[PDB]
């Protein structure tokens, strides 16, 4: 089947809307909760991916838009 | 051909580097992306996009997980999800979570249809009929048939988890028993993989869609099992390694105003 574009875009649009909304907080919208670092000046930091938590819950839709080829 | 589907589930990602490299995102924690895979016909690929979406997390993404396991996989839907063989609780939890994730992606999306189980009775009867015996049958499986390949990975940490709480291979034998109990309770491939051992996760999925795959537990590192390896008699009798016979409890039991006022009162 050479129609791997229209159906992929429709299922993507469904998955894009179902991917750009990771509950906005989900009580844990990141890799994990706050934890302890190893050896640096960030013992009471937010997380190792606080700015990337946005990239994670946002990246779901980005991963769908990029891998929505076929 | 067109694009098929498989919904591999990984709880919030949590290091899918080795497990994903052994089989095939926006970040390390994106959430229900659309990954893929493909099958063959002895020479090359024939547009058979038998996608295996390794959804590393599903934060409020039930629709994305359902879109991943599309309805186009009626002829072949074998979800091969990653797991953690460090303990028996994680192995049994990941296998039951794989079957429940396939059922969740189906039932959370197929609420309108109902004759699917009716057609699945005859189709899966003709399919699993020639795949039930030769476990190296009659196993108490679920209400219907959802092929969920429980790929038990991370058995390199099984030794650390087995020595930190048992100082021997007791937790390893417990993980083997967890895979065997979930297999007899579901009827699938409890293929486990350790450090450089039994790299056959999609092998059972390919042999039971419409390469090699071993099955042994004597090495006490990776209790591999094929799609049909399901029994509860000899494995249940030998399940007494640091536990009882036919146990499942291991999974559940293992998963300056006041200052000025004070100065004034002190001066009195």
């Amino acid at each position: 089947q050479e129609m791997f574009a229209w159906k992929m875009v429709v299922l993507s649009l469904p998955r894009i809307q179902s991917q750009r909304y990771q509950v906005g907080v989900h009580y844990e919208l990141t890799e994990e909760e706050k934890f302890y670092r190893n050896a640096l000046t960030r013992m009471p930091d937010g997380p190792v991916a606080l700015e990337e938590s946005y990239s994670a819950v946002m990246g779901i839709v980005s991963e769908v838009e990029q891998y929505v080829k076929v | 051909p067109s694009g098929k589907n498989i919904l591999v589930f990984g709880e919030d990602g949590s290091g899918k580097t080795t497990l994903m490299t052994k089989l095939q995102h926006g970040k390390k924690g994106r959430g229900l992306e659309y990954l893929y895979l493909s099958v063959h016909d002895e020479d090359r690929d024939d547009h058979t996009r038998c996608n295996v979406w390794i959804l590393d997390g599903d934060l409020y993404h039930k629709g994305l997980l359902k879109f991943a396991v599309s309805a186009e996989s009626l002829p072949e839907t074998l979800v091969i999800f990653v797991a953690d063989m460090s303990r028996p609780w994680t192995v049994m939890e990941s296998l039951q979570k794989w079957a429940s994730v396939l059922r969740e992606h189906i039932d959370k999306m197929k609420i309108p249809p109902e004759k699917m189980r009716e057609l699945e009775r005859k189709f899966v009867k003709d399919f699993q009929d020639y795949m039930e015996p030769e476990e190296g049958d009659n196993v108490l499986t679920h209400n219907l048939g959802i092929p969920v390949l429980v790929v038990c990975t991370k058995c390199d940490a099984v030794s650390v988890l087995e020595k930190e709480h048992d100082y021997r291979d007791e937790h390893l034998d417990f993980i083997q028993s967890h895979l065997r109990r979930f297999c007899l309770q579901y009827g699938a491939a409890l293929i486990y993989t350790s450090v450089k051992e039994e790299k056959n996760l999609d092998l059972l999925y390919k042999y039971i869609v419409h390469f090699t795959t071993p099955a042994l537990v004597v090495e006490k590192d990776a209790v591999f099992i094929p799609a049909g390896w399901d029994n509860e008699k000899k494995i249940a009798i030998l399940h007494e390694n640091f536990t009882t016979v036919k146990p499942e409890d291991a999974y559940e039991d293992f998963i300056v105003f006041l200052m000025k006022q004070q100065s004034l009162l002190a001066k009195q």
